């Protein structure tokens, strides 16, 4: 990511998600990515049945403090 | 690296596209072999047209992008050395071999067989032709002379000096018999210095047993030439490199006079130096002083009060062909000189050549030197360059002859006679052995053919009738009508080729096919 | 502001191994004609019009440097594999190139290279063990590191004048090369010396270095002909009763005052002498002629001296008993004497001739020659030149394998072996890689113009039984037993060319995309 010619400003977020873990954490700077990649390919689904993107997002955050908690 | 603009070939086309280049390029040349081949205009970029047949110069002068012709090129121009008449005869022999590899191939026989047979071709060809040779210098001296002012004669007729060219052969055999010995048969060409100028005639070349040294002798009151002086000891000359001046400051110099102390001490200095040298020139008994580099205006003045005639800027190989004349040797320095090294001349006299108001001064020996200098001469530029080159051949040639007393026979007569001998061998060796004699005696037969064709005769007749000539009644030397003859049968018209000769245009031609075939991917990138 | 890739984008997958594998299969194909002595050989033209023609892998890969991204993984692996080993960079090109040739089909099936990479792994190791179990190191076959060597002189000295006397040269020549640094060997490190008389069979080995007579002077067979406790010492320029270097031409007038200059010169020379016996130098050698008064000097002292020293047998000399070389007497130190076991004077051939003998550390060592001309003697030297050549060349890898396809063959057979027992989808691209192994012989068969599938079938019908050790022959197109031949390549090499070719397709099929950043 750091040599890889990256215009779109949308995966400058991933980008920068990647930047935060390398700084912060030792590890999972793929992680990050993959995670993300696949929560909006899911994202995609869930806009296929017609779900609004507030209730998606709301949902991604209560699973999010779920899954912190469960961990 | 530059991958843009980069081409190859390889697996197809390879092998075609450089039989095709290397027939391109002997076509050049193809109708020029032979002494009555056509000329070929060559302009130079500033507009100089010139007119020459002489293939080497042709292909040295010719500059292409493709690789097969530029190696064929390369490889001639260092050829040229080697044999230099026989420059055309290879690359056609070369040509033809490519052009039967091209069918050995297309019949399925890789190259390698076919490098190899052609290499067995030519070992048999070589043999056939010692077996066929005949010896001159064997037969009678008298005879062996005959033959080397026959041969000196024969190329240098093909230029304009054909009116009094005796004069050019004589002169070739006498620097021949000066610089070469016959421990070793081998004339050393670097003692054969080659030199002229636009003017006179013709008839004005002449034979230097020394260095020329054509100088002004620095100052215009230095006399121009050393008398003998009247019987005496010739001349002795101080071969020197040290400059005939005093050390000086290589960073401001500027060594003004503002009083009068400077102007004694800068004085008392360079006297002092100047009278060195001229003193240890004095003592060491030399009549002419010759220094690899210039001198000074004291130095200029000492040397004509004394009577000292100055040599300035003489080069290195010029001090050497000076200490090989004169017998002398070279001093470093002033201070190291001395009558023991000094080399000794008949004299250093100025010689005028035809019209020619330059009076050239020349150091003479008259006597049997390791040394000797070609001064070539004539009304155009043109004259002299072809009196040059065919000097150069002449003097090929007499070596050659000198060094093997085996000869061959000019006007294809040998080269049809090692095609008849490898086409016979071709049956009684089985495989692909068979194929490659079959070609190689088939590009022999090129050679024939080729000057037939130049010469206004058809090759096939040609070829045929001197097969015939030469299998069914005998074998001789029967070739074309290279030049005006009455008949054929070369043996009685005295058209001989050395075979050293020969034997190295046939192996440097099996050398060039070999190479050309060895290459089977060729790749080139861009211009910049 | 700034884009580096101008819009343009790439595919990413099988398709960017498979475009990696052509431009493999591109410098395979460029570089197949070089492979094997008989190869031909490729012409390059550089920007500068340089044009070169040569045959060498190396050459030809740094001069056409392909920017393709698999090529340039090639030409790198390549340079590693030279400037490691120096030996195979073209068959390591030609079996990446093979290789990757392999593994297209198996991708196009859809075979995932992780798979393709783990089986040629297990194949590379199965290659090793089995090279390493082909590798000739015997002793009590009636070969060895010594017999082998002595074998390969025979077969050097094989239909020449020596042939039949053999038997006794192959000792001298493999003790020429074992006499010295074993790890650290040089063809100038082995002298011979001529000397007439005697039959050839009686030639002698000389430990240390030998050189014909060289003092004329007064002394002759008046000083010691042998020592046990000899000390080299090489002495510049002094050995005279007047100064040779450095000197000056002196005029006198007066005979009194020339006679006792040169009195007292003469005694500095005395004292100069003394000293020489003083710092222990039982042997004296120069380059320049030693003066009758040093002569006489070291006889009444038991001193040995020679002077007149060729500069190539004095470096020798020093060399092998270990001394050095110096200016004057009065510098001589004692680490700079040289001891042998035993230094005499051979009286073979009419004439004396200086040896050392006894000396294991020397660093080089000499031949002396006998025979009863110096024609026989000079063929004699010949053929000592070619076996010394052999045997060094031998004894540099001592570990060898069959060559000529040999070890190839060998190897295919063992994995093909092998696939059979190692049911699982590994058994594809076990027999892939060993049908890779099978291109060296191949493409050597095809560069020398030999029919190579018909010998590539005989060889692999031959190698099912017999021996080990059957290749190709390149003298004469057929197939047979290359060690017997003395044909054979090091063991080393091959593991280290096969190990580099596996990487190199290894690394090449790791990757799945390449970006390029406009720079």
């Amino acid at each position: 990511l750091r040599e890889l010619d990256i215009v779109h400003p949308a995966v400058k977020v991933l980008v920068m998600a990647t930047e935060q873990q390398k700084i912060d954490m030792g590890d999972g700077t793929n992680l990050v990515m993959i995670l993300a990649g696949e929560l909006l390919n899911v994202s995609e689904k869930l806009i296929s049945m017609g779900l609004s993107a507030v209730e998606i997002i709301q949902g991604y955050n209560m699973a999010r403090k779920f899954t912190l908690k469960e961990l | 690296k530059d991958q843009g603009n980069k081409k190859r070939q390889h697996g197809l086309e390879a092998k075609k596209s450089h039989i095709l280049a290397a027939r391109s390029v002997a076509s050049i040349i193809k109708t020029s072999l032979g002494p009555r081949g056509l000329d070929k205009i060559l302009i130079s970029p500033d507009g100089e047209i010139t007119i020459t047949n002489d293939g080497a110069t042709i292909l040295s002068q010719m500059e292409l992008d493709n690789e097969i012709a530029k190696l064929l090129v390369q490889l001639s121009k260092s050829q040229d050395d080697e044999i230099g008449d026989g420059t055309t005869g290879v690359v056609v022999l070369a040509s033809a071999l490519l052009d039967q590899a091209l069918e050995l191939i297309q019949k399925g026989i890789h190259p390698i067989k076919i490098a190899n047979g052609f290499d067995e071709a030519a070992k048999l060809a070589i043999s056939k032709l010692e077996e066929t040779c005949d010896d001159i210098s064997a037969s009678n001296d008298e005879l062996f002379r005959d033959f080397l002012l026959r041969a000196a004669k024969t190329s240098l007729g093909s230029k304009i000096v054909s009116k009094d060219h005796d004069r050019f052969a004589e002169m070739a055999v006498e620097a021949v018999i000066n610089v070469m010995d016959k421990d070793r048969k081998d004339v050393d060409f670097d003692l054969i210095k080659m030199q002229g100028r636009v003017g006179g005639s013709i008839s004005d070349s002449k034979l230097i047993n020394g260095v020329i040294l054509d100088k002004d002798f620095s100052h215009p009151q230095m006399p121009k030439c050393v008398l003998p002086k009247e019987g005496s000891d010739g001349v002795k000359l101080a071969i020197l490199t040290c400059p005939f001046e005093p050390p000086k400051p290589k960073t401001k110099h500027k060594l003004d006079i503002s009083s009068v102390e400077e102007y004694q001490k800068l004085q008392t200095y360079e006297q002092d130096k100047f009278k060195e040298m001229i003193d240890d020139v004095k003592k060491a008994g030399a009549d002419v002083v010759i220094c690899q580099w210039g001198f000074d205006d004291e130095a200029n003045h000492l040397l004509l009060q004394n009577d000292l005639p100055a040599v300035r800027w003489v080069g290195g190989q010029e001090l050497e062909h000076i200490a090989i004349s004169t017998n002398g040797r070279i001093v470093p320095r002033f201070q190291d000189l001395s009558k023991d090294k000094l080399g000794t001349c008949s004299r250093i006299y100025e010689q005028e050549f035809g019209t020619t108001k330059d009076r050239m001064l020349i150091i003479e020996q008259s006597k049997e030197t390791k040394t000797v200098t070609c001064f070539v001469r004539g009304s155009n530029k043109m004259i002299v360059d072809e009196a040059e080159r065919a000097l150069h051949d002449s003097l090929c040639v007499v070596r050659n002859l000198v060094k093997d007393s085996r000869v061959v026979y000019g006007g294809g007569a040998a080269e049809v006679t090692m095609s008849l001998a490898v086409s016979e061998e071709a049956d009684k060796q089985r495989g692909i052995d068979q194929y490659a004699f079959r070609g190689f005696a088939q590009a022999l037969d090129t050679i024939p053919m080729t000057l037939a064709e130049n010469s206004g005769l058809d090759p096939i007749g040609t070829l045929s009738t001197l097969k015939s000539k030469q299998l069914k009644e005998k074998i001789s030397n029967i070739g074309v009508d290279c030049l005006g003859y009455g008949s054929n049968d070369m043996k009685e018209l005295f058209v001989v080729d050395p075979f050293i000769g020969k034997k190295q245009q046939i192996l440097l031609a099996t050398q060039l096919c070999r190479m050309i075939l060895k290459i089977d991917n060729v790749i080139i990138s861009g211009k910049d | 502001i700034v884009v580096l890739k101008e819009g343009t984008d790439a595919s990413q997958g099988k398709g960017q191994i498979i475009s990696n594998i052509n431009a493999c299969v591109a410098v395979q194909e460029a570089l197949k004609p070089t492979l094997g002595p008989l190869g031909s050989d490729i012409l390059i033209v550089t920007s500068n019009q340089k044009t070169t023609i040569s045959n060498d892998g190396a050459t030809i890969l740094k001069l056409l440097d392909v920017v393709h991204p698999a090529a340039k993984t090639l030409v790198d692996i390549s340079r590693a594999q030279d400037a490691e080993v120096g030996d195979g960079t073209t068959s390591v090109t030609i079996l990446a190139g093979e290789l990757m040739k392999e593994a297209k089909p198996f991708l196009e099936e859809g075979i995932s290279s992780h798979l393709i990479m783990k089986g040629y792994r297990k194949a590379v190791s199965l290659a090793v063990e089995k090279i390493n179990e082909l590798a000739v190191d015997i002793t009590s076959e009636k070969s060895s590191g010594r017999e082998l060597l002595e074998r390969c002189a025979r077969t050097a000295m094989s239909s020449k004048l020596i042939h039949n006397n053999a038997d006794f040269f192959v000792k001298m020549c493999v003790d020429a090369v074992l006499s010295l640094d074993r790890n650290d060997l040089d063809d100038k490190l082995i002298g011979i010396k001529k000397i007439p008389g005697g039959a050839m069979e009686e030639s002698l080995f000389i430990n240390g270095v030998a050189f014909k007579k060289t003092f004329s002077y007064a002394g002759f067979e008046q000083q010691p002909k042998k020592f046990n406790n000899p000390k080299i010492l090489s002495l510049n320029v002094e050995l005279e009763l007047k100064a040779e270097k450095d000197n000056a031409e002196v005029r006198v007038e007066h005979v009194e005052d020339y006679q006792a200059i040169v009195d007292a010169e003469w005694q500095l020379i005395f004292e100069k002498l003394r000293q020489v016996e003083e710092t222990g130098a039982n042997i004296v050698l120069s380059k320049l002629p030693i003066g009758d008064l040093a002569t006489q000097f070291f006889a009444d002292r038991n001193i040995f001296c020679a002077g007149r020293v060729s500069a190539d047998d004095m470096n020798r000399v020093i060399q092998a008993v270990g001394g050095s070389i110096q200016s004057t007497t009065s510098d001589i130190k004692p680490e700079h004497l040289g001891t042998c076991a035993l230094f005499e004077e051979m009286q073979i051939g009419s004439e004396r001739y200086n040896l050392f003998q006894g000396c294991p550390q020397a660093k080089t060592c000499t031949l002396l020659l006998r025979g009863g001309a110096e024609q026989v003697i000079a063929e004699v030297e010949r053929s000592l030149h070619d076996a010394i050549m052999i045997v060094k060349r031998a004894l540099q890898n001592k570990l060898i394998v069959a060559g000529g396809g040999a070890t190839e063959m060998e190897v295919s057979k063992c994995l093909r072996d092998y696939s059979k027992t190692i049911a699982g989808k590994q058994q594809m691209i076990i027999n892939a890689f060993a049908k890779a192994l099978e291109v060296i012989p191949r493409q050597l068969c095809e560069n020398a113009g030999f029919d190579a599938i018909e010998i590539l079938n005989k060889l692999r019908l031959a190698h099912s039984k017999g021996e080990k050790w059957y290749g190709v022959v390149f003298e004469t197109e057929n197939i047979g037993d290359n060690f017997a031949k003395f044909v054979w390549e090091p063991a080393l090499v091959k593991i280290n060319a096969l190990n580099s070719a596996t990487e190199a397709t290894n690394l090449i099929l790791s990757v799945d995309e390449t970006i390029t950043n406009k720079g």
